[PDB]
């Protein structure tokens, strides 16, 4: 629980963050752990004295003990720098916190108000060409450029971990060269599966799916008037939606038709925690019966079926692994 | 980044029992070379102090102004008590012409060209002041066009 | 959420004399019964409905709510509300400045910890009996001070308030720093200062009480959200 | 890059990662055969004293 | 009409290295550089608005070894002609024959070069100028004449410049040693530390 490169030796003044009592022989002992971002919280609060006068309060903190640092720090409706009131000229009070207990690159990220900037402000010391964040998933799509994309990423990705960590939420880099090519997939690439909700024809579906046919996947809940500005009428196409209810319950019939319900032996596989039936069938699928020929497999033999993700496929032997390791404890 | 001028220190007594108690005021102003500016008047019995509390004064309370590359977006008056000051934009190259505790602001501001006249009272206080409220007023053709409900193209 | 029949049974309607009135109130009148201003329900109800909303928003973002009314009829109401949905408040007179100057109250509330710890935790008693006595009346007056307060930690993300003439002080901290602000204003207060007013009854209990209720019910569902 | 980085990590620490396959745990066992790495030691860094920067 | 006196002092007084001596030796090695010059060299207190803009006037007058009238002159001129003014003041001080000599690498220093325009050794377009204050024109060939390109220390000089950065708005030949003045030098050719703008202030007090 040290720092990185910062190495030394006896007589070396250094800080430290203690809450490890732990008892040892003849007498309890007590270690310390200055390497986490708490010690380096309070650090910028000991000198910018506007953060213990509640002036300038810390969202967040997501710093690197021996690589770059990114923090939080917005101020109160008091109209007065956020970066400003612990740099203004010459900062001197940023890097003294640089080059403290561990030589980091501390890069103060102040906040704004709005979701969408929340995150456009934090990209600093880069740029931002825009930004697609996904209110739902825990997935994001940075979108600046080439350019800053190399100092957006930073390495092994600290700047966007620090970026995401800081902001609380999820944050992933990504090119926005392909603007004009995504936006014809998303809804050109994608357009995909209509034909399967609203009833078409081979001439529209042929015509209409190698492109993209039309329809609405669950477009329904969004105001389908501005369709009857387009040419013709769509009266009964709604009963057709509840047809759509009945195939996917036919749907849901067939997520039980996978293989007959998973054929009905191995079970070990198939109530693995982390898996469901149409992962454990993709798994399956080349060659493994078991939990145990699941965690045989490695991270690339899993990697050649695209539903699996490295990591996901890293997860999943691991847990299987664990399984078959600790198979004699309940 | 933000770039601070100590505009003027001045020394103001209070007569008290025994005689005279003497204190320092410093004006101050601040602003990061574009649209932010703000100006502090600090008060203390020594000389650097007071000019650091006026520091403090002007890092707080700062103003946005609306700026057309180096210069100001068209002739704006302002007003302050006695001192009232013109301000008028002028062509790159020409620098800021402008007297006092008014250059000063002007150069935090980040404004590089302008013609500015300070009638009346010079009193440095006063004068920052009323060229602030000056900056402060100055609407952009943007801001103009919303206001108007136009485009810019119609304004020109 | 909070229905019209109900804030009229409550007397929200109601008013100040027409003599004390402020003329920056007038498009919330909608007139005078018996030489007494009659607050308009039409226009009150959504105002007050955005102003719920808003709250419920903040609370959403984990925002730090702050109660204000020394009127001291419905310093226990308040209290009540802020316990209700766990937020701090003011029941007692606003110290000048709380807010602009919390570096200073910073210090007075650390100060209050400890003498609370002191009465607690530690379990030591054996002190000399008028220095007892006047410690006691200490933590005393910190309680009624900022009590409510205590473990605000910073400066609160908004601030609801029961009187904006009688909290003026607090109204203009609020504006200085640029907390949002949702005061209940009379037809003799000014509604300048205040970023979401609520046109209504200040005075009478019963309304001070439903205005509150809504609020903390709305705080509680930003939390759960 | 260097065989020191694994011996300054336990085998314990690689076994809890999929990145290491089951023929990969024998290849390591017949490495760790001859001692001379997987011997769960720690080192400071990179640099044992012989192992010293002239 | 020259100032004659200690060169490195005037250095001193600015601050700056004004490149008053050829450049073989370090004006460190030479000098004080940092330490103002006379006996009150180690007291700095902080000039005032007008002072700081007349050192900074100095400073530029100094480098290129201008009197006051004829620097005044040539910044109403500035003025007169159309553009930004402490640019235009720049490029006419540019301009100047001794400078543009300089830059070529013929003149040790803008002295020595200045020294050459005057003892006739310098020709414009094949007629011998010897105005230093001569304004030198685009597409103006500027060579050293027969006579004086045996001299040693032309060549020294030359090699100082090579050692030196070249500007891009020139053309020079070493072994013709006759320079193109290709067009009047952008701003950006120039140095940056000179505040020309502080210039033009002091002159529209």
């Amino acid at each position: 629980d040290m720092l990185p490169r910062e190495n030394f030796r006896p007589g070396d003044r250094v800080r430290g963050v203690l809450y490890s009592v732990r008892p040892e022989a003849r007498g309890a002992q007590l270690f310390v752990t200055r390497s986490k971002p708490e010690m380096l919280i309070e650090l910028f609060r000991i000198e910018v004295p506007e953060i213990g006068e509640e002036v300038i309060e810390i969202k967040a903190a997501a710093r690197d003990p021996g690589s770059r640092a990114k923090i939080a720090v917005k101020t109160n409706d008091k109209r007065i720098d956020p970066v400003g009131a612990c740099v203004g000229m010459r900062g001197a009070r940023v890097q003294a916190v640089s080059t403290e207990l561990g030589g980091e690159r501390i890069d103060i990220v102040l906040w704004d108000d709005n979701p969408a900037q929340f995150v456009i402000n934090a990209m600093a010391p880069a740029d931002v060409a825009s930004i697609v964040v996904d209110e739902d998933k825990h997935t994001m799509d940075i979108a600046v450029e080439a350019g800053n994309l190399a100092q957006a990423i930073g390495r092994n990705g600290q700047n966007v971990r620090l970026a995401s960590q800081l902001s609380g939420w999820e944050l992933n880099v990504m090119t926005v060269d392909d603007l004009q090519a995504k936006h014809q997939a998303e809804a050109h690439a994608a357009i995909d599966t209509f034909t399967k909700y609203l009833d078409i024809d081979e001439d529209f579906a042929t015509v209409l799916v190698e492109e993209g046919f039309s329809t609405l996947e669950e477009l329904a809940y969004v105001p389908m008037k501005e369709l009857l500005e387009i040419e013709g009428l769509d009266e009964p196409t709604v009963e057709a939606l509840r047809e759509r209810a009945k195939n996917a319950l036919a749907t849901i019939a067939q997520a039980q038709e996978e293989s007959l319900g998973d054929n009905k032996p191995a079970d070990d596989l198939l109530n693995l925690e982390g898996v469901d039936r149409d992962l454990a069938f993709k798994l399956a699928a080349r060659g493994v019966c078991t939990l145990e020929d699941l965690a045989e497999q490695g991270i690339d033999d899993l990697a050649d079926i695209e539903g699996l993700t490295d990591e996901k496929a890293g997860a999943l032997i691991m847990a299987a692994r664990n399984i078959c390791w600790f198979g004699d404890e309940a | 980044e933000l770039q601070e001028k100590l505009i003027a220190v001045n020394r103001v007594s209070k007569t008290v029992k025994g005689g005279r108690i003497f204190s320092f005021t410093a004006l101050t102003v601040v602003g990061d070379g574009n649209g932010r500016v703000g100006f502090g008047y600090g008060k203390a019995r020594e000389v650097p102090a007071a000019i650091q509390k006026a520091m403090e004064k002007a890092r707080r309370n700062m103003i946005n102004v609306a700026l057309n590359n180096g210069t100001l977006q068209h002739p704006v008056k302002g007003v302050h008590t006695g001192s009232r000051v013109f301000m008028q934009p002028a062509s790159e190259g020409t620098g800021i012409i402008a007297g006092g505790a008014m250059r000063a602001v002007l150069e935090v501001a980040g404004v590089h060209n302008v013609l500015a006249k300070a009638y009346g009272s010079t009193n440095p206080i006063n004068v920052v002041r009323a060229t602030i409220d000056g900056l402060e007023n100055m609407n952009s053709p943007e801001m103009v066009a919303a206001k108007r409900g136009k485009s810019v193209e119609e304004i020109l | 959420t909070v229905s019209m029949r109900d804030m009229l049974k409550a007397g929200v309607h109601f008013g100040h004399q027409t003599r004390y009135w402020n003329p920056k109130m007038k498009p919330f009148i909608f007139g005078a019964r018996n030489k007494v201003h009659i607050i308009n329900l039409e226009k009150t109800v959504p105002m007050f409905n955005e102003a719920l909303a808003e709250l419920n928003k903040i609370a959403s973002r984990k925002g730090k709510i702050l109660f204000v009314g020394t009127k001291r009829a419905a310093s226990e109401a308040v209290k009540d509300a802020a316990l209700s949905c766990d937020q701090f408040f003011v029941n007692h007179r606003w110290l000048g400045g709380m807010l602009t100057n919390w570096k200073t109250v910073r210090q007075s509330i650390k100060r209050l910890k400890d003498l609370e710890t002191q009465s607690q935790d530690g379990t030591f008693d054996k002190l000399t009996k008028k220095e007892a006595l006047m410690r006691t009346r200490e933590l005393e007056k910190l309680e009624n001070s900022l009590g409510g307060i205590k473990d605000m930690g910073g400066l609160p993300d908004a601030l609801f308030v029961i009187d904006a003439d009688h909290e003026h002080i607090a109204i203009k901290e609020a504006n200085n720093l640029g907390i949002p602000v949702f005061a209940i204003v009379d037809t003799n207060s000014d509604p300048d200062g205040v970023d979401f007013v609520i046109p209504g009854n200040d005075d009478a209990i019963r309304a001070v009480t439903l205005y509150l209720g809504a609020v903390a019910a709305t705080v509680r569902e930003g939390r759960s959200q | 890059h260097y065989i020191g980085d694994l011996v300054q990590r336990t085998e314990v620490e690689l076994l809890k990662t999929p990145n290491l396959g089951k023929k990969s745990l024998t290849e390591i066992k017949d490495v760790l055969a001859s001692r001379g790495l997987s011997l769960g030691m720690r080192l400071e860094n990179w640099p044992p004293a012989s192992i010293a920067d002239e | 009409a020259r100032y004659l006196g200690p060169k490195l002092k005037l250095s001193r007084r600015e601050g700056t290295d004004l490149f008053l001596k050829s450049g073989v030796r370090a004006i460190d090695t030479k000098c004080k550089i940092e330490q103002a010059p006379g006996q009150h060299g180690a007291r700095k207190p902080r000039l005032s608005d007008y002072g700081v803009q007349l050192r900074e006037k100095q400073k530029v007058r100094r480098i290129y070894g201008v009197l006051e009238r004829q620097f005044r002159n040539y910044y109403k001129e500035a003025a007169r002609l159309k553009g930004n003014t402490g640019e235009n003041l720049l490029a006419l001080l540019e301009g100047r024959l001794d400078n543009v000599v300089y830059r070529m690498g013929f003149g040790a220093t803008r002295a020595e070069a200045r020294q050459l325009v005057s003892h006739k050794a310098i020709m414009v377009n094949g007629r011998v100028v010897n105005i230093a204050s001569y304004q030198v024109s685009p597409n103006d060939v500027v060579s050293i004449r027969e006579k004086a390109k045996k001299q040693s220390r032309v060549k020294a000089a030359l090699e100082l410049a090579e050692q030196r950065e070249k500007p891009t708005w020139l053309e020079v030949d070493a072994g013709k040693m006759e320079g193109t003045f290709k067009r009047k030098p952008e701003r950006s050719d120039l140095s940056a530390d000179i505040n020309e703008h502080l210039i033009v202030e002091l002159y529209s007090k």
